[PDB]
């Protein structure tokens, strides 16, 4: 997941493709379902469980 | 030894400029006053040798001095360089901006004879132009701390683009510590009323630490401001109240007139 | 069809985010208005397509607005837009401080239906607060356009630091010119002698563009401000002339007291 | 040769602290001439633009 935030905040093709389908990207990058629903309904404080 | 202080700017592993990542790389040790877990985890793998500052804060609830904790952080920082330390501090946004640790440690750096540096990095006011689609240019800028601009005079143009920094705790003071952020804030709204109306659309501010967050963009009536939840990244944009006016005295003196601009 | 605009800060090469250096290596075409010839060779190998937008600035002898060439330099960017070329603007410092090619551009795309944002870069301005040692942040700061400082009525704060930017351009009005005149920078110390002594010390700030190269940090009295020698990148900083005064009005409606700060 | 160099020298932290010890050493190890040297060292850029 930190991986991924990394990743995703350094590198304008992924943050590009995230744009057009972030579940998509987010499965593609290995990240759980809890992570995935956590990040698309803005829970930040469940992300910090999750790192 | 020798110090340099790096900026991270606010966006989580994409805003560090591209040298101040490379000083952070090849330092041999990183003293750290970052955020978030992420942007902690982000600094610990790009070089593991990273002293967290944040140790130096009263913790328990224990009554302790700012100057006392900035003075640790600072004494820990020149230990690194005294001992011969290629040292690097590595601290969020740009790291002269609403910091005191990295100029003061680059002052006593320089006075012991040490190769001492700040790098610039990309400041909230940095990313808030560009979130906001505003160019400080346009009609000029004047930023203020909220509280500094409520304990001392100072008449904004209304013109400007007015920053008013740090407006969640506009006031705060251990006199006024009893007081309510709503209260404080109301008399914020009466001090700014008179010079802008209460229906005045402003912005609350907040940029984003992560790549999957949308930064805080809140329109609101100045009025509505008390009411406001507000958080210590909370900026508050004052949009012109006044339209630009010609300056006549000195379109006279340069010999021409407002049909004469390009 | 898609539009980024990147600020490449004012230093060579290192001083451009990760991400934006990024945006500039993936683009179908890029945009560039960069300091010099060293930059431009940086930018070349980083991404080969780059249509450089100094060739839309007045040459050899013409007479042009400069409003006129910022309209063009948006022309072009939309064009290669609207062709549907993933298209980055490549400015040097932050693209959208002092700068209003960049808003201008992604306003025209996102009227148009495209996709258009900024990435914030390091400005000439967060040089100086580094260069100079400054937290402006608690001691607050001011900037106003030079020229429209001098053609609209703005007021400093005089206990606060105040930029003024495109110092060498003060008060030219047909904006054809890239250069002003002793005669109009002594009708801006007129001005300025409001509110700041003419023996004030103030500061002429060039951030170093080069590695190599060391800042000019020029301290001279505002009086002497008419013979200095101006360059196109010079911004002037006006040091505070004024001793904070307790706002007793505020202070007493929080009820606090002067002896407490 | 010495847009090659100032462009690594912007970049590089490593080859920054080196250049800020021994610039003259750093610069003749980068394969920049005495001129290329002497106009960086007295701070000539408009020279150094032409060389
Ligand atoms: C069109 S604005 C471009 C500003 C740029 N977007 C930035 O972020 O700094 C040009 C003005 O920026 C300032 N400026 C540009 N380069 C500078 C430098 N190297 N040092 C100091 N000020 C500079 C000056 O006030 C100059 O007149």
């Amino acid at each position: 997941l930190s991986d991924f935030f990394t990743q995703l905040g350094q590198d304008a093709q992924l943050m590009e493709d995230y744009k057009q389908n972030p579940e998509a990207v987010m499965r593609a990058h290995g990240l759980t379902d809890e992570q995935i629903n956590a990040v698309m309904t803005g829970d930040m404080e469940k992300l910090k469980t999750l790192s | 030894g020798s110090l340099v202080c790096v900026g991270t700017g606010l966006q989580l592993a994409g805003q560090i400029s591209v040298l101040s990542r490379s000083y952070i790389e090849h330092a041999d040790i990183v003293f750290s006053l970052l955020p978030d877990g992420f942007s902690q985890r982000w600094l610990t793998k790009l070089n593991p040798n990273v002293i967290n500052l944040q140790q130096f804060y009263a913790q328990n609830g224990e009554v302790k001095n700012r100057r006392d904790t900035y003075e640790q952080m600072v004494n820990a920082i020149l230990d690194a360089v005294r001992a011969g330390k290629k040292t690097v501090c590595a601290l969020y946004g740009h790291p002269g901006v609403f910091a005191c640790v990295s100029h003061m440690a680059i002052t006593r750096a320089k006075a012991e004879g040490f190769s001492a540096k700040m790098e610039p990095g990309i400041s909230a006011e940095a990313c808030l132009w560009a979130d906001l689609g505003i160019d400080p240019g346009n009609s000029g800028h004047q930023s203020f701390e909220a509280s500094q601009f409520m304990f001392f005079n100072h008449v904004p143009d209304p013109t400007t683009h007015l920053l008013l920094w740090q407006i969640a705790i506009a006031g705060e003071h251990t006199l006024t510590q009893f007081h309510t952020s709503s209260d404080r804030l109301q008399i914020l709204v009466e001090q700014l009323n008179q010079w802008y109306p209460l229906d005045h659309e402003v912005v609350i501010y907040e940029a984003a630490n992560l790549p999957i967050q949308a930064p805080r963009i809140e329109r609101l009536p100045l009025a509505n401001l008390p009411q406001a939840h507000l958080m210590p990244i909370s900026t508050l944009l004052i949009p012109p109240a006044k339209k630009l006016e010609y300056n006549y005295a000195i379109l006279a003196k340069l010999g021409i007139g407002p049909e004469d601009l390009g």
